């Protein structure tokens, strides 16, 4: 999806 | 005044986010010593981006209540701050760096970038230099403009603000605090914001003129 990128690193740890 | 027991809470937690800043000793090796050409001084500065963006995503996240917030919302923030944001931490590297700066500012101004957008930006640093701030003001104005209920595409704006208010009540007894003799302190760090906030068409500018780019780049600055 967009911005899967950024959701990941925003959900990181 | 004087900070709340909330107010110093929020701010030990801001402060303990940033002072997590990094600049791997990679970067800082390339800057000193590395190819001096327009080609290879672009790439510093590309990988120098990126890892801001890899800071600027931990800072964000970390900020009180920005879990709260809804996802397409915390997106939309970060989307919207990362020029500002890396324009004001690019510009925080006077009291980092010092030797390095003439090297950093010439790859800079070799990059291959138009010369109308160095002037704006330098004069940025030099004009950001005049306020003097200190870290914990840096902190708490890189979460405001972060934190900011106009950015684009925001469902509750509403819920960004509460979260933005208590940041700037925070900031503004910090001007008293650490510089008491000057009232019109807090008025100055919002006045540069207005200035950072030039920087979006400046830097939206700047991709236009190809030059590069790194995938987490791409996603925030929404090339292509
Ligand atoms: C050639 C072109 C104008 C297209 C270009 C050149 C360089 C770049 C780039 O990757 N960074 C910058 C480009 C122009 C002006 C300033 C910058 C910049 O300041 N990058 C940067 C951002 C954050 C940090 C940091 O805080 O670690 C360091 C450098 C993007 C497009």
């Amino acid at each position: 999806k967009e911005n899967a990128l950024l959701r990941y690193l925003l959900d990181k740890d | 005044m004087e900070l709340t027991p909330d107010q110093q809470t929020l701010l030990h937690f801001i402060m303990d986010s940033y002072n997590k800043q990094r600049m791997p000793q990679e970067i800082t090796n390339k800057i000193l010593k590395e190819e001096f050409s327009a080609e290879e001084n672009f790439l510093i500065l590309t990988e120098m981006a990126t890892n801001h963006v890899q800071v600027l995503v931990e800072f964000t996240k970390k900020l009180p209540g920005f879990q709260t917030l809804d996802h397409e919302d915390q997106i939309a923030l970060l989307k919207g701050s990362a020029v500002e944001a890396m324009f004001l931490r690019s510009a925080e590297i006077f009291n980092k760096k010092l030797g390095h700066s003439d090297l950093l500012e010439e790859r800079i101004r070799n990059s291959g970038i138009s010369d109308e957008y160095i002037t704006p930006m330098f004069s940025f640093y030099k004009s950001i230099g005049e306020l003097k701030m200190t870290q914990e003001e840096y902190a708490l104005l890189t979460a405001i403009v972060i934190l900011s209920p106009d950015r684009q595409y925001i469902k509750d704006r509403e819920a960004v603000e509460k979260l933005q208010e208590p940041l700037l009540d925070v900031l503004q007894k910090l001007c008293k605090i650490h510089q008491p003799e000057n009232p019109q302190h807090f008025a100055c760090l919002l006045g540069r914001l207005t200035e950072l906030r030039t920087f979006n068409h400046h830097h939206a500018e700047m991709l236009m003129s190809w030059r590069k780019f790194t995938p987490l780049l791409c996603e925030i600055w929404d090339v292509q």
